[PDB]
């Protein structure tokens, strides 16, 4: 009957409308994301600044922190950032597939796979993966704060700082666009004593020129770069003193930098989720005008066929009267 | 076509031999017989048709009739007007032809020579004591894989595959790799075209099916079993595919 084609093709407005706002929505939510994590630059900043300081005067063979110190291979663990709510895209099931191949590779080490997670979504993947070893399972921390960071932070350092969980790694979608994201493991444990932290790829990433997403339009589709900014390179002062320890400050900055990858970390995994959503919902609004087209054809075809029923019925009067 | 029925049924009576009996278009020929009653003074009773449009496509299937002496082999075609099956010359029809093999135009739009639904078309040799038990299984498999395939479609169509279920990306796939082994080339379809068909035998077919939907062939990729006629041609081709680099 028409008047439900004129009603599905009206659903079909209402979600096409929906599915506009749901893009711009999540684009919204990914801006203030993007907001966020520039919104602690100064923060890692200075820390890789003093980084690079008290690495070169470090300088020694003999002292060590406690994260720096590589444990022996028996069990690595994996942490797990993610998305919280469904069908952002599919980074969620990407990283989840690509955090199974982690499993396996883990598998393949005999590193008895210890699984860290976040994300309610990848709360419940560990869950419904359950043939590993849970960690921590962290919530889906929206807009995630310090707190957090530093909760799961702690239990980071906790476990790695056992020899338990030796040599852990971090599985985050880095927001290299807002259609691409693999999943990346940037090497989490031990902590880099170089401080140019790795890849569980093992790409070393820079100490001091590192990639960090921010986002413009390119053409009238808005884009997303992850520009690469390097931050000051000067050490701490020749008449700056060590007042405490040059051991024990490197093993203090080591919680501290890990607290700060962590947080970036956790903030790329939100970051491309938001995106990966806002993605879907503007391809799906596409999809949705297209069918609404599709719909609105048949509709007025079917106004015609109706049309033509009352010719039919004109018709037959012309026999009749 | 009552000539050529005539003359067939000279082969089928007289002759008694096996009819081999191609004829098209019956869908034509009930618009000529709805313009001819339409000259003849009579109100046409469907949208174009004319009231003896009934009892005429009946006593057309009814000669049609596959006779103890010379049974019918009697292949027609229904030029479906206008997509719509609800046309009642298409509707007129379905009743009273055997095996209507219903040709998409959408799996066209896909690609696929030939384009049948097969999903849409129906066979009353359709049954496990008839085709064979691990022909109509393995066939049901296959038919609900496109059902959910079809069912598939609608949140695939908006929202994507991303929202669904992996075993929903499984059977999408698989139905998807189902359907591109469907599409296989005709013969003399060349002339369009330029391949050279296979003639695709049932049994090969039947492990064709049994490698796709048990998942043999997911390995192989859908592009390849593009109008692929084996599961071994299919694995050629995908050997040629996987030799593309």
């Amino acid at each position: 009957n028409l008047r439900e084609l004129r009603d599905r093709i009206g659903s079909v407005k209402n979600t096409q409308k929906i599915t506009e706002a749901m893009k711009l929505v999540a684009a919204a939510k990914v801006r203030r994301a993007q907001e966020a994590v520039v919104n602690g630059r100064p923060f890692s900043e200075t820390l890789v600044e003093v980084l690079y300081n008290m690495n070169e005067q470090l300088q020694t063979e003999d002292v060590d922190v406690p994260l720096t110190k590589i444990r022996t291979v028996k069990k690595v663990a994996l942490m797990v950032v993610t998305g919280d709510r469904g069908l952002c895209g599919g980074f969620n099931n990407m990283l989840l597939k690509k955090a199974e191949s982690r499993i396996a590779e883990l598998k393949k080490l005999g590193v008895d796979y210890t699984i860290i997670s976040i994300g309610k979504k990848g709360n419940t993947y560990f869950i419904r993966r359950p043939e590993i070893p849970v960690d921590r399972y962290f919530d889906g921390t929206n807009l995630p704060t310090a707190k957090e960071a530093q909760a799961i932070a702690d239990d980071v350092f906790s476990l790695f700082v056992s020899e338990e969980v030796d040599k852990v790694e971090m599985l985050y979608t880095k927001f290299v666009s807002l259609v691409k994201s693999d999943p990346v493991i940037h090497t989490l444990l031990p902590l880099s004593p170089k401080g140019e932290i790795c890849d569980i790829n093992g790409k070393c990433v820079d100490a001091a020129e590192d990639e960090l997403f921010r986002l413009t339009t390119k053409e009238g589709k808005l884009t997303v770069e992850r520009d690469m900014i390097k931050t000051e390179t000067p050490a701490f002062s020749p008449i700056l003193e060590f007042e405490q320890d040059p051991a024990q400050i490197l093993d203090a900055l080591l919680p501290l930098y890990l607290n700060s990858q962590i947080l970036r970390a956790l903030q790329e995994s939100l970051a491309s989720e938001l995106a990966a959503r806002m993605t879907a919902m503007s391809n799906a609004t596409d999809n949705a005008n297209e069918l609404k087209k599709t719909l609105s054809i048949n509709y007025n075809r079917a106004r015609q066929a109706k049309i033509t029923g009352e010719i039919l019925e004109i018709v037959a009067g012309a026999n009749a009267c | 076509g009552l000539t050529a029925l005539t003359m067939a049924e000279y082969f089928r009576d007289v002759n008694e031999q096996d009819v081999l009996l191609f004829i098209d278009n019956i869908f034509r020929f009930v618009q000529a017989g709805s313009e001819v009653s339409a000259l003849l003074g009579r109100m046409p009773s469907a949208v174009g048709y004319q009231p003896t449009l009934s009892t005429e496509m009946g006593s057309l299937q009814e000669r049609i009739t596959s006779t103890k002496e010379g049974s019918i082999t009697s292949i027609q075609a229904v030029y479906v007007p206008a997509d719509d099956l609800t046309d009642p010359a298409p509707a007129t029809t379905f009743a009273h032809l055997d095996a209507t093999t219903v040709l998409s135009r959408g799996l066209a739009a896909k690609g696929i020579y030939p384009a049948v639904d097969p999903l849409d078309s129906t066979s009353t040799m359709l049954q496990p004591r008839i085709v064979g038990e691990e022909h109509y299984e393995i066939a049901q498999r296959v038919k609900e894989t496109l059902q959910r395939y079809k069912e598939l479609q609608d949140i695939i169509a908006i929202l994507g595959l991303d929202e669904l279920s992996e075993e929903d990306r499984l059977t999408v796939a698989r139905a998807r790799k189902i359907e591109r082994f469907l599409s296989q080339p005709f013969f003399v379809a060349e002339v369009f075209t330029g391949s050279p068909g296979k003639y695709v035998g049932l049994a090969e077919t039947i492990r064709g099916f049994q490698l796709i939907l048990s998942g043999e062939l997911d390995s192989l990729p859908e592009q390849a079993f593009y109008l692929v006629g084996n599961i071994d041609e299919a694995t050629a081709k995908a050997m040629n595919l996987e030799m593309e680099s």
